[PDB]
RNA sequence: GAAGCCAGAGGAAACUCUGGUGGAGGCUCGCAGCGGUUCUGACGUGCAAAUCGAUCGUCAAAUCUGAGCAUGGGGGCGAAA
RNA sequence: GGAGACGACGGCGGGGGCCCCGGGCAGAGUUCUCUUUUCUUCUUAACGGUCUAUCACCCUGGAAACAGUUUGUCUGGAGAU
RNA sequence: AGGGAAGUCGGCAAAAUAGAUCCGUAACUUCGGGAAAAGGAUUGGCUCUAAGGGUUGGGCACGUGCGUGCGGUUAACAACCAACUUAGAACUGGUACGGACAGGGGGAAUCUGACUGUCUAAUUAAAACAUAGCAUUGCG
RNA sequence: GGUAAACGGCGGGAGUAACUAUGACUCUCUGUAGCCAAAUGGAUUAACGAGAUUCCCACUGUCCCUAUCUACUAUCUAGCGAAACCACAGCCAAGGGAACGGGCUUGGCAAAAUCAGCGGGGAAAGA
RNA sequence: GAAGCAGAAUUCGGUAAGCGUUGGAUUGUUCACCCACUAAUAGGGAACGUGAGCUGGGUUUAGACCGUCGUGAGACAGGUUAGUUUUACCCUACUGAUGAACUCGUCGCAAUGGUAAUUCAGCUUAGUACGAGAGGAACCGCUGAUUCAGAUAAUUGGUUUUU
RNA sequence: CGAAAGGGUCCUGUAAGCAGUAGAGUAGCCUUGUUGUUACGAUCUGCUGAGGGUAAGCCCUCCUUCGCCUAGAUUUC
């Protein structure tokens, strides 16, 4: 909601566009925009 | 100007009744469970700025009162003092009474 | 709303900020013109051997256009189909 | 040596014509009511005379406490006001 | 009507949006843009109010309408003339107020060609062609 | 003899006895956000597009599931008046070796002359 | 009809085509499988033993790109994008509509052709039969609804050139 | 039977015009404000469920009016 107010994803209403905001940050976390990693087991 | 005009009068957009912004003036427990019946974060402001004489949600304060500078709003204003139709005004315009014992 | 210019506030100055002015661009919405995207479109012995309607691209320029003149088939011309 | 003789675009100023407003004479229409009303004519060529019209140029004089000045910041001891 | 893409290969077509004033406007970016992003508030009529202009015009002493020598910047005043914008307020009708007309639907992304431009007149307008930029070769 | 080293080939690194090209013969090879570089470490490239694709909101007769209205036709009349196509013709069923019947065989049947429509068949695609 | 088939729910089989047999999602694909509703969501033919209804894929003229091959023109293991067939007024069939001859008309008959309904639920039976318990029917009777069919316009919606 | 008309039934929504100590305000004349007054002024109120329409596929009307009438032509066991 609060990424959806920031970035003006709002549909009729002012209401926050939660469905096409968590299309974004799922898009964002596949195609390498945000940091994220696996750490490798301890030996 | 009027949104989507040719399908105003269906029941899907209907809009608040003026008896019922009358009865919600008077008392804060019909307004209470009519806000009730609506959901917070959907609403304009997340429901911190509403207009109880027009049944409005406005995204800001500053909006709410550049709204109430506005003819609607006046309009809105002037019916409520002549007054809401109601069914005891129907049945005193035909001279009809309850007796109740 | 580009350079250029004026004022005010700073800054040792170079410069910075604010409000104006100005009117640049193979910039943009869009009328005519030019073009020709779409439609189970009209038409299909048609108004027409390529037309009609709506919609669409472009619209100050690598824009549109007349007349005069030049290039001629082993050729010409070709932002090349 | 000059004229013939020369691009495109932008805003600014002058002039003609058109458009618009008011008064007046004449004509026409409207008129249940209202409308001192609504409409029409009221023009002046080429060619000449005469008086004037931005730029520019000339004379006096010598500008800082710089000044003049365009919507647009150009001009001035190479002489500004 | 009610539902709102359940239709269909596919939202094809239609609908919705649309002028103007004001509030507000993210990522990305070649820092120029994106942008009219997005999302909101408003708009009729009538009666008023306020703001924004032009022209003309200064007192003495002499000579006699001009010449001087003065004197003064409250003309901050009068007289006359004139047009269109802008803002503010009350009142008032309403189912409608850009009342017809005119007039962006918007957004998240992917592929693709840098862009403006050009061609298959009469089935293909495009990742095709051109373009600026870059690189090579020949020639005194 | 030298290369645009363009095409092309090209797993490396050491040695040597060859001794120059071709060698040849052995050996052996597996930071939950840093460092280094002249702020950045990029093509995951902005703008632009009647280019191709997926999705969301809004929207609606796209659909459930159809109904109704208007103009012009179609229709009927007066006048005017073509063309395509055409062996001959046009109801079917079963059989008719060459997997074909409209005409033959055997049955069903079968009654003048017509008008509006329709798209099974025959005709109909500069086929 | 048969089955440890108690009841309920079924399973295997017989006669039977009278009557039904649905709505969606999914194309990084042999589009086949999922989801639900339901009484049930059976299978085929009349095309595919070539073949003019409409419209998508196999699919493929001319423009273009990439991959593989080729010295090249070009070709393909391939992948993508955009792209011209446009009757009916004829005969027959079918659906409707007239009709000559028998004077005109009224009331009838009925050969022949067509033919139509369907499924579920609820109340009662009954918490009964049956059952250790959990559970749990049916015939007669009654009332609605599904799908289909034929009408109709009092009412409610829709439609407005009643301009 | 037809054309009008009248009555009914429906549809819309209160006609034109006149008037009003209704009307935000503004400007004049004077009693300089005492509805001061007059003028203009969206609108409002009254006359006024008024006005307009009503079969074109609405109803009634010997007894509200006007008109029309026993044809013409063709054919027939
Ligand atoms: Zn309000």
């Amino acid at each position: 909601e609060m990424l959806a107010r920031k970035s003006g994803r709002l549909l009729k209403g002012g209401e926050p566009d939660v469905d096409g905001v968590a299309k974004q940050v799922l898009n964002d976390f596949m195609r390498g925009k945000i940091p994220w990693f696996t750490p490798a087991p301890e030996p | 100007g009027v949104f989507a005009k040719r399908t105003m009068t269906k029941t899907r957009r209907r809009l608040r009744d003026l008896d019922q912004i009358e009865r919600d003036l008077r008392s804060p427990r019909h307004l209470q469970q009519y806000k009730e019946t609506k959901a917070a974060e959907d609403l304009p402001g997340l429901g911190l700025y509403y207009c109880i004489e027009c049944a409005k949600w406005f995204e800001s304060e500053t909006s709410l009162v550049g709204h109430r500078k506005g003819k609607p709003h006046k309009r809105r204003l002037k019916q409520l003092k002549e007054g809401a139709y109601t069914h005891e005004e129907a049945m005193a315009a035909i001279g009809y009474r309850i007796d109740n014992g």
